[PDB]
């Protein structure tokens, strides 16, 4: 849809990716989206060389790892890495981070650049995450939140087209 | 083993029974030649690097001659590298560990995230470290190299035999 | 009813809780970690800007009781826990954040050791504060606080991380990435504090003139553990090290200047009736106090300088009984705090009105009028 596939589009089983209306799809990433889902939105904006794979598909007898857990018109950053989280939607996300282990980020949730969070991991709504552990940089404002993933999707659409070939 | 087609080795590596490597597996095991272990998941993104060339340039005697090992249940994940690790019995390296030259990783090694190895440092047995708390020692007994890290290791290993069908099955 | 807002203060931390709170609910430094600036800009400051304080103010104790407490102060009264020789103007301006600024209802300013009266329940005291970068001794005459009896002195663990700074330059052997004498330029002193919890243990009085020795004309470095920091930075710390920086309290040569002569001259200014008291009325407070091994060396070495020729005749023999912390020694004080905010709503009287500062613009303090 809106994300413009880009020219060095390449994957390895990338089965679970959503043509996410308004947004920009970038290169240089990854995608394992054969092995378990992604909730992916339109309107979003995510950047080059990042590091997207599912965690598992509840691999245990009970409840393992899950696929993923994310929103629409979230301001992604690039180099971040993607695993056991639960993100939400229109959240700012940080440039060279990682994901907790069984992270849970809600709407809105801002993310530092290069932070991390320890096992079981739990973030609220408009609430800004930081440090290499499980931590909180405070709150994001919602005029904020709403005022990002509306320029979000438009510099993504503005700069979407950039020979992605 | 899974020898992926995607799994880019190189050089002589007489790899060791299930050391499943998966997709964009990138390595390097010719100027040493590093033999793999039993029960290990190579997965994606990763780097296994073999005797550090000229770059660096080693003027200190170069006449090496000597091969990378590995171990049993010592599964590294995505976007750590491997730069000569002499693992051991259930070693795991989660993601984005930036592996270093002489770490003798011994058991019970749960090489967190951007938790950069000591180069020439003996890597004992029992020992987790913290994340942004570099060379912390902490959980001795917690992460013990034996019947508790290495037991979690063991159940870890679980999705991994699940996956090593599965992804022999999908290939 | 209500419960009002205790907050612990000084030189190095601020914690706080409500009126009669049981527990540390966080422990907060002296300090503000400045947005945008690296590290956290202290309050602690003198003849400076007030203007600039006046900002850290509003914004720190807005968070602070957001911290601590999680609700706005505007229902009850406030305990300041305050203590002498702070800036009474600074101290206005706290009193203008208060009321000016965050129209909280009313305030009151007590000194540490009084709480530590409160905590002993006790009427006479003899009560010394560990404070951060000083010493205060403050003695008690059956609740009424001694004024021109008192301990107040530089001599708190600012100077003692000035001297492990010193250490530092001269026992450095910090590995490659062996040696490294303080290569790296600055050091954390918190960091070199919690260094100190986890590792400065305190030794003998027979072991103090070892240290005596080791001045002029060495013995038992051991308990020693190195310290590696990360980033290759392993160094080794003798235990006589750390030890040396406690013993170096009681330098008395040529200036007779120490903490028991701090003690025991303010007992000297003191009558009859007050020398035998503050002899069983004693009690120590200050969170620098609780080391490993020094409060009974200190003792020891208290009840040795009584033999000191003019403290045999003038006090000599009184039985030094010294009252014991229920809690935490530094947390005690907040404790006090806790204790006098806790069943004292009737004292609201004694507490500075908001009504009086809007009507005046200022609190005059122990002076006239
Ligand atoms: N358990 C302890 N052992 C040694 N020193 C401590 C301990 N607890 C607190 N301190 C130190 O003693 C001092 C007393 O704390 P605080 O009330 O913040 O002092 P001040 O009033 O001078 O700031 C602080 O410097 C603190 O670092």
């Amino acid at each position: 849809s809106g994300n413009k596939v880009s020219r060095q589009s390449v994957l390895c089983g990338s089965q679970n990716i959503v043509l996410n209306g308004k947004t920009i799809v970038m290169n240089d990433c990854i995608i394992r989206g054969d092995l378990a889902n992604v909730r992916v939105g339109r309107h979003c904006v995510v950047k080059s060389r990042s590091v997207i794979r599912p965690p598992f598909k509840k691999f245990s007898k009970g409840v393992a790892f899950f696929p993923l857990h994310i929103g629409d018109h979230v301001f992604i950053e690039e180099d971040c890495v993607v695993n056991a989280a639960q993100i939400g939607s229109y959240v700012h996300v940080g440039k060279n981070c990682v994901i907790g282990r069984r992270c849970v980020l809600k709407d809105c949730c801002k993310i530092l650049d290069n932070t991390v969070l320890p096992p079981e991991t739990v973030v609220p709504p408009f609430t800004v995450f930081s440090g290499c552990p499980g931590l909180f940089s405070g709150e994001l404002p919602e005029c904020t939140q709403e005022l990002m993933i509306d320029v979000t999707k438009s510099y993504y659409q503005k700069f979407l087209p950039l020979t992605q070939v | 083993a899974v020898v992926c087609v995607e799994s880019e080795i190189r050089g002589d590596v007489t790899i060791g029974p299930r050391t499943v490597i998966h997709p964009k597996a990138r390595i390097i095991a010719e100027a040493g030649p590093i033999v793999i272990g039993e029960g290990n998941l190579i997965e994606e993104q990763a780097l296994i690097i073999n005797a550090h060339p000229d770059n660096i340039t080693p003027d200190a005697e170069d006449s090496e001659p000597k091969p990378m090992i590995i171990g049993t249940n010592n599964v590294f994940e995505v976007g750590c590298y491997s730069q000569a690790m002499k693992m051991g019995d259930n070693n795991v390296i989660e993601s984005k560990a930036y592996v270093g030259r002489n770490v003798i990783l011994t058991s019970g090694c749960i090489i967190g995230a951007c938790c950069n190895l000591n180069t020439f440092e003996v890597i004992p047995e029992n020992t987790v470290i913290y994340g942004a708390d570099c060379l912390r020692r902490v959980q001795t007994e917690r992460p013990q190299p034996q019947t508790l890290q290495l037991d979690f290791l063991m159940k870890i290993l679980p999705n991994y035999h699940h996956l090593k069908k599965t992804m022999k099955g999908s290939s | 009813e209500k419960t009002a807002v205790v907050i612990d203060l000084g030189e190095a931390f601020t914690k706080c809780g409500f009126a009669g709170e049981t527990g540390p609910r966080c422990i907060i430094p002296s300090v503000i970690k400045k947005a945008g600036m690296p590290k956290p800009i202290k309050v602690v400051q003198y003849n400076i800007n007030t203007e600039e304080l006046y900002s850290y103010l509003k914004e720190f104790i807005h968070i602070l009781y957001f911290r601590h407490l999680l609700v706005n102060p505007r229902d009850r009264r406030v305990v300041v826990i305050e203590s002498v020789l702070c800036p009474s103007h600074f101290r206005e301006t706290l009193t203008r954040v208060l009321f000016k600024y965050f129209e909280v209802p009313s305030v009151l300013l007590a000194p540490s050791h009084l709480m530590a009266l409160l905590t002993l329940g006790i009427n006479s005291a003899m009560v010394l504060d560990c404070g951060y970068r000083e010493s205060l001794v403050l003695p008690i005459y059956e609740g009424i606080p001694v004024l021109n009896c008192w301990g107040a002195l530089p001599l708190g663990g600012k100077a003692l991380h000035k001297e492990l700074e010193t250490q530092l330059l001269e026992q450095c052997t910090v590995d490659t990435g062996q040696s490294l004498p303080s290569v790296m330029g600055s050091i954390p002193e918190g960091v070199l504090e919690d260094i100190k919890v986890r590792t400065c243990f305190v030794s003998d009085l027979t072991r103090g003139l070892k240290i005596q020795a080791a001045k002029f004309n060495r013995p038992s470095p051991p308990p020693n553990v190195d310290y590696p920091l990360d980033g290759e930075k392993i160094l080794h710390v003798l235990g006589s090290i750390r030890d040396s920086v406690v013993e170096i309290l009681f330098e008395q040569d040529n200036e007779e200047k120490s903490v028991a002569t701090l003690i025991l001259d303010s007992l000297m200014q003191c009558p009859i009736d007050t020398r035998k008291q503050l002899a069983e009325n004693l009690v120590i407070i200050g969170g620098t106090s609780m080391l490993p091994g020094f409060l009974h060396r200190l003792l020891a070495e208290i009840r040795y300088l009584v033999e000191k020729p003019k403290y045999k005749k003038t006090l000599g023999t009184k039985t030094f009984r010294i009252h014991t912390p229920p809690a935490k020694a530094n947390c005690v004080a907040w404790l006090g705090g806790a204790i006098f905010g806790a069943l004292q709503d009737i004292l609201g009287s004694r507490s500075v009105s908001k009504e009086y500062y809007n009507q005046t613009g200022r609190i005059p303090d122990w002076c006239s009028l």
